[PDB]
RNA sequence: UUAAAUCCUUUAACGAGGAUCCAUUGGAGGGCAAGUCUGGUGCCAAUUCCAGCUCCAAUAGCGUAUAUUAAAGUUGCUGCAGUUAAAAAGCUCGUAGUUGGAUCU
């Protein structure tokens, strides 16, 4: 069991210490090489310029072809594949087009549909795909 | 069971076994309620009094439950000491 | 028509699910 | 669409109150942003 | 209403006045109709969960409902019936009948001073069932029932004003939540209390006072 | 470096349950009969009540002779009979624990308007304020949620500048008049 | 008012019927608050995509991303575990550390 001694604090507190580090979630805090290979570099959000569109199939039980954009990211230079709502909002974006990207929802881990894609895309060409999309603004090309 | 008005204010006052002192509970259906009769001193007839012992279910389930109205029927004078 | 906002939309919410 | 359906279904099996099954089972309501 | 058994003779014709006659000699209820008699106009059930299990046969699986409902009047005595039958409208009639014939006094306490009437647990009791614990702490006068939806509704069927609560293990079974629960309020007058010390004077025993009425 | 303060409270907290049928109509309930605007003047009132109830059970746990329960609960309970929710016989710090959110909601000046008679409903009353046609003693007040005192129950008057009051005619009065 | 202003406060005048002087943001037909809905689009009745209706919640506010706290008794001193589910060293001796029977007015 637990030792329960009065002078056992050194015992106590070091143990503790070290099994901190058997959780994946403290780990990745603390050790800092979850943050080095985040695209994001520890943000919430990215701008990138548009390389090209493609597009990703779905998981077995629900079949689907999704579209999304192959965007590489500035401050870093590292390429990441970002989801746009719908087919229809990709109509808005061109080829070396400046995106404003946050993440899908889940810190990190994908969509429970769709694999591979962890990012959506927020803003293009500094509008919004909301008032896009919904006709309240218009983008400059 | 009682505040400090003096009022008592509670739904009722469970038994105890007479032999470990025990709350006998409300769904404790192997409890039971001996009646044990007098007899006259001169005759040996009965004269209508009597006292009662409770056994909780605990006790009966170990089978303690024999010793335990003997212990008391020894100590109530109803069993005399050269048992 | 057009919809009441602030204090009158909950007084008819209050209407329509306790006195009615 | 076809996962919602074996999961209504499986609570089905426990028992539980779930909507009946139409044509709007699964349906996408509207793009998310 | 035909008394078929002893205590439904002694309950139809008016010789047992209270409920708690019964309970103070741990008394076995056999028909769902004595607690009617007594405080019947208060009780209200809840179907807290249908749960079929599943016997498979060679004509198709075979749904057995098992039905959970409990009951209360909201001043002190509380129950919870488990009954399986086929359908709906019949397992939730044996449900509440089983209920009926559970039904449990509730003790209550003060968190302090001792003013008013009761209103908390008299102290921490724990209930078990499978792997679900539930404790019940009390709590000063006001605060509210600090549960989970299940608890919260058996709570304030045994007129438990105020309590605080916590649970460990696998809660998401309603049946073990609601039946640990219930083992935690049945568990207070199995608890004994120092103002309970006393010496208890025996009183005479309700088969025995009227045995000349149930010879005729 | 600046010449400012930087205090600021928040007066409510959002419960943790945001969907639960039981408190969805307890809340809507006090919305009903006293004329209120939002959930936020509830779990305003709601929080008031509380940090009330927090005073008192620190204070309980204090032994009976300690000096600053004898004077921290003298001072809570003058309080509380001085805005009038509690009896005059009532103070001790045990009934402090048997208060609601209704005793609290029952002391608003919109509350007080439609008792007093000066209004035909709940709602009527909350514009009669807004519109400063309800003074106090001496002072026009805006506030629905001013919260009477005992000394300022008595005195709640009726507004010598306002139509209802003194007696000169609002613009809608003055405009029609003008027609004929 | 103020250094001089502005804002607030006080007041002349004008200022409301669809009082158009027009309240939003999200979510619901798989669980918590809320759907036996409608119309276009196609696969061999089921079914990809889109636009609406109805309802619910908070409300001058409400979504989304990320960090962190509580939920978490899933880091456990309070307070977790180690047969079969993650886990007890192949066995014993052994420094430091930790713990150490009773007894004195």
């Amino acid at each position: 069991g637990k030792c329960r001694g009065l002078r056992t604090a050194r015992k106590l507190r070091s143990h503790r210490r070290d099994q901190k580090w058997h959780d994946k979630q403290y780990k990745k805090a603390h050790l800092g090489t979850a943050l080095k290979a985040n695209p994001f570099g520890g943000a919430s959000h990215a701008k990138g310029i548009v390389l090209e569109k493609v597009g990703v199939e779905a998981k077995q039980p629900n079949s689907a072809i999704r579209k999304c954009v192959r965007v590489q990211l500035i401050k870093n230079g590292k390429k990441i594949t970002a989801f746009v709502p719908n087919d229809g909002c990709l109509n808005f974006i061109e080829e070396n087009d400046e995106v404003l990207v946050a993440g899908f929802g889940r810190k990190g881990h994908a969509v429970g549909d769709i694999p591979g894609v962890r990012f959506k895309v927020v803003k293009v060409a500094n509008v919004s795909l909301l008032a896009l999309y919904k006709g309240k603004k218009e983008r400059p090309r | 069971m009682q505040n400090d008005a003096g009022e008592f204010v509670d739904l009722y006052v469970p038994r105890k076994c007479s032999a470990s002192n025990r709350i006998i509970g409300a769904k404790d259906h192997a409890s039971i309620q001996m009646n044990v009769a007098e007899v006259d001193k001169v005759t040996g007839r009965f004269n209508g009094q009597f006292k009662t012992y409770a056994i909780c279910g605990a006790i009966r389930r170990m089978g303690e439950s024999d010793d335990s109205i003997l212990r008391l029927a020894k100590a109530d004078g109803i069993v005399s000491k050269n048992f | 028509k057009k919809k009441k906002t602030g204090r009158a939309k909950r007084r008819m919410q209050y209407n329509r699910r306790f006195v009615n | 669409r076809a996962w919602v359906l074996e999961k209504k279904e499986r609570h089905r099996r426990q028992g539980r109150e779930v909507r009946p099954d139409t044509q709007y089972t699964g349906r996408k309501r509207k793009p998310r942003f | 209403w035909m008394p078929v058994t002893k205590l439904g003779r002694l309950v139809k014709d008016m010789k047992i006045k209270s409920l708690e006659e019964i309970y103070l000699f741990s008394l076995p209820i056999k028909e769902s109709e004595i607690i009617d008699f007594f405080l019947g106009a208060s009780l209200k059930d809840e179907v807290l969960k249908i749960m079929p299990v599943q016997k498979q046969t060679r004509a198709g699986q075979r749904t057995r409902f098992k039905a959970f409902v409990a009951i209360g009047d909201y001043n002190g005595h509380v129950g919870l019936g488990v009954k399986c039958s086929k359908e709906v409208a019949t397992a939730i009639r044996g449900a509440i009948i089983l209920a009926k014939l559970s039904i449990v006094p509730v003790r209550r306490g003060y968190w302090g001073n001792k003013i008013g009437k009761p209103h908390t647990v008299p102290c921490k009791v724990t209930g078990r069932c499978g792997s679900v614990l539930v404790r019940l702490i009390p709590a000063p006068r006001g605060t509210g029932i600090v549960s989970a939806p299940v608890p919260k509704k058996l709570l304030m069927m045994a007129g438990i004003d105020d309590c605080y609560t916590s649970a460990r293990g696998c809660t998401a079974t309603l049946g073990n939540f609601a039946k640990a629960t219930f083992d935690a309020i049945s568990k207070t007058y199995s608890y004994l209390t120092p103002d309970l010390w006393k010496e208890t004077v025996f009183t005479k025993s309700p088969y025995q006072e009227f045995t000349d009425h149930l010879v005729k | 470096p600046v010449a400012r303060s930087w205090v600021c409270r928040k007066t409510y907290v959002t419960p943790r349950r945001p969907f639960e049928k039981s408190r969805l109509d307890q809340e809507l309930k006090l919305i009903g009969e006293y004329g209120l605007r939002n959930k936020r003047e509830v779990w305003r009132v709601k929080f008031t009540l509380a940090k009330i109830r927090k005073a008192a059970r620190e204070l309980l746990t204090l032994d009976e002779k300690d000096p600053r329960r004898l004077f921290e609960g003298n001072a809570l309970l003058r309080r509380l009979v001085r805005i009038g929710v509690l009896d005059e016989g009532k103070m001790k710090l045990d009934y402090i624990l048997g208060l609601k959110i209704e005793d609290f909601l029952e002391r608003r000046l919109q509350t007080q308007v439609f008792k007093l008679g000066l209004a035909k409903s709940i709602h009527h009353a909350r514009v009669l304020i807004r519109q400063r046609h309800i003074r106090v003693r001496k002072q026009v007040v805006n506030i629905p949620s001013f919260i009477v005192r005992l000394d300022s129950q008595k005195h709640i008057d009726f507004s010598l500048r306002s139509p209802y009051g003194g007696g000169r005619p609002g613009r809608v009065k003055r405009k029609n008049a003008k027609k004929g």
